[PDB]
């Protein structure tokens, strides 16, 4: 009864920046849920075709956690059916999405006075991301119909910003390390498996 | 629904040069999940870039990749000698049963040129009792690939009974081998003496005749 | 490590054939997707079909097919090493290579998404044709730098394989790809470039093997 690695999601020393976001797959293990929902740090805990409490009597197939740092006041923005910049252009969530999102406050951790710059978010994409998808790309915008050549100018604009986070920021602006964490059930053998 | 457009059809370039093969998408690759594959005659393919510019273990950094959206680019900065094979691009979309493969490119390493030799075989007399005589020609490490093998019998020129097949070009020499098939009847072989094979390629500044008479 | 694909056959228009695809020095766990890849003699690669390979034994869950294949292929998990692939109302048109591949999958929700395929074994040749097999015949090519070789002619199906001295003579050596003639049956020629002071010396066989037929004929190659 190996537990499942939710230590390294959650208590990781860095985490990745949203456009940048980290997938872990969870497989092969027993999950303690408990830790999680009984756990007072959290102020987003929010699930979706999933009782929390229920979680350490059911069987999955394979567990997925995503795991990002964004800006407080667009923790809102990770769950479905929501629109702007971190939902159109960094992680999407599906409609039918099947699992929770976990969402703290990081600023001790993530916040350098003068301001951490590692922390990016992409701000612009000629279409939305579609569920799931993830842009890595570092091209230049171009925003009209004039081509960019790897100059930055008029209507070409570099499509990541920093956050900039600094201790001294409004807790709407300040880093929330998030965690979601999807619950794969197939017609197969389950390896996350509760407690019980 | 979803199309990946492959161009060119081929490349070419000398040791050291730098091909370019361009793959076009229909629509957006789902997370830029483009892949690069190689495949060598007689080998499966075997994979080089994934998500588009990430380079797999064990593959030279010379092959690299580039591109986002639905324009992709995969380079052979340095080509080699071994890197004469077809490559395909593959694309993955936000979809469960649609994986495309690009049409393919082959890469052509470009040499001297090399004029062929000419070699000719006679029907066997083990196959002679069978009832059927076949006459090769063979054309023997020549570049460029483009040749003709003309075959004469009695002088007289002949049409729609030979056949012919070209080996790979070379990983070592990069050249490439042709052998040519004459099949006659038993009759038609045991009336008739001089059995020639011409050759014309680029090395070849005359037409070269390679040719024996039957029993010698 | 090794995947290796089998039960590729000559099969008649309208038959039914099932292939495997072993694992060899691993076993499936849920980590991949196996899947399928077929190429048409010259032609292209065309994606048909994955699998959990976490999968129940003998199931024919959690699998995607392409539109065209949908129905007329099944691909299952038979074992924790094995997975098939069946294909009915086979024509022509499915005469091909068929490889095995491991799939790296994405989870994107009530589906997952290939992202690349890693691993692919050497495929298995199926041959949709209402042609018997045939055994070839290996004619020498006598020798007049010297040029010796044999011919394999009157063989069906595909493949031939042709070695010289037992795997031992590799340089100089080419096997040209085969030809079909109009009497619906294949040719092939190999030949080898040797110094013609070896002739005396050194002596030359070549290897022919046809597997479909069984014919491992060896012939000795000197001049006349
Ligand atoms: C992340 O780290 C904290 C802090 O180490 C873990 O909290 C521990 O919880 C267990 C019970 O589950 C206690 O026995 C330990 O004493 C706690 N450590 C403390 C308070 O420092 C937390 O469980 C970790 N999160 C995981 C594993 O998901």
């Amino acid at each position: 009864t190996n537990l499942c690695p939710f230590g390294e999601v959650f208590n990781a020393t860095r985490f990745a920046s949203v456009y940048a976001w980290n997938r872990k797959r969870i497989s092969n293990c027993v999950a303690d849920y408990s830790v999680l929902y009984n756990s007072a740090s959290f102020s987003t805990f929010k699930c979706y075709g999933v009782s929390p409490t229920k979680l350490n009597d059911l069987c999955f197939t394979n567990v997925y956690a995503d795991s990002f740092v964004i800006r407080g006041d667009e923790v809102r923005q990770i769950a479905p059916g929501q629109t702007g910049k971190i939902a159109d252009y960094n992680y999407k969530l599906p409609d039918d999405f099947t699992g929770c999102v976990i969402a703290w406050n990081s600023n001790n951790l993530d916040s350098k006075v003068g301001g951490n710059y590692n922390y990016l978010y992409r701000l612009f994409r000629k279409s939305n991301l579609k569920p799931f998808e993830r842009d890595i790309s570092t091209e230049i915008y171009q925003a009209g119909s004039t081509p960019c050549n790897g100059v930055e100018g008029f209507n070409c604009y570099f499509p990541l910003q920093s956050y900039g986070f600094q201790p001294t920021n409004g807790v709407g602006y300040q880093p929330y390390r998030v965690v979601v964490l999807s619950f794969e059930l197939l017609h197969a053998p389950a390896t996350v498996c509760g407690p019980k | 629904a979803q199309v990946l457009t492959q161009t060119p059809s081929s490349v070419s370039a000398a040791v050291g040069g730098t091909v370019s093969i361009s793959c076009q998408s229909s629509q957006s690759v789902y997370s830029n999940y483009l892949s690069w594959y190689q495949q060598k005659p007689g080998q499966p393919p075997k994979l080089l870039i994934y998500d588009a510019s990430t380079l797999a273990s064990g593959v030279p950094s010379r092959f690299k990749g580039s591109g986002s959206g639905t324009q992709f680019t995969l380079t052979i900065s340095g080509v080699q000698c071994d890197d004469a094979a077809t490559y395909y691009c593959q694309g993955s979309y936000y979809s469960s049963d649609w994986y495309p493969f690009g049409g393919g490119t082959e890469v052509v390493v470009k040499r001297t040129v090399a004029a062929p030799s000419v070699f000719i075989f006679p029907p066997s007399d083990e196959q002679l009792k069978s009832g059927t005589a076949s006459v090769v020609c063979l054309l023997n490490n020549f570049y460029p690939r483009e040749a003709k093998v003309q075959w004469k019998v009695d002088n007289a020129l002949q049409s729609g009974n030979s056949q012919e097949s070209v080996t790979e070009q070379d990983s070592k020499d990069s050249t490439y081998s042709l052998s040519s098939t004459l099949t006659l009847s038993k009759a038609d072989y045991e009336k008739h003496k001089v059995y020639a094979c011409e050759v014309t390629h680029q090395g070849l500044s005359s037409p070269v005749t390679k040719s024996f008479n039957r029993g010698e | 490590q090794s995947l290796e694909e089998s039960g590729g056959d000559l099969v008649k228009p309208g038959a039914s054939l099932t292939l495997t695809c072993t694992a060899s020095g691993f076993s499936f766990s849920g980590s991949y997707y196996m899947c399928w890849v077929r190429q048409a003699p010259g032609k292209g690669l065309e994606w048909i079909a994955c699998i959990y390979d976490g999968s129940y034994d003998g199931s024919s869950d959690n699998a995607y097919y392409a539109s065209w294949a949908k129905g007329r292929f099944t691909i299952s998990k038979t074992s924790s090493t094995t997975v098939t692939l069946q294909m009915t109302s086979l024509t022509a048109a499915d005469t091909a290579t068929y490889f095995c591949a491991r799939g790296v999958y994405f989870y994107a929700g009530h589906f997952v998404i290939m992202r690349y395929f890693v691993l692919w074994g050497p495929g298995t040749l199926v041959t949709v044709s209402s042609g018997q097999p045939k055994a070839p015949s290996v004619f020498p090519l006598a020798p007049s730098t010297a040029a010796l070789g044999c011919l394999v002619k009157d063989y069906f199906p595909e493949p031939v394989t042709v070695s010289w001295n037992s795997g031992a003579l590799t340089s100089g050596v080419h096997t040209f790809p085969a030809v079909l003639q109009s009497s619906g049956l294949y040719s092939l020629s190999s030949v080898v470039t040797v110094p013609s002071s070896s002739l005396g010396t050194q002596t030359y066989i070549c290897n022919v093997n046809h597997k479909p037929s069984n014919t491992k004929v060896d012939k000795r190659v000197e001049p006349k």
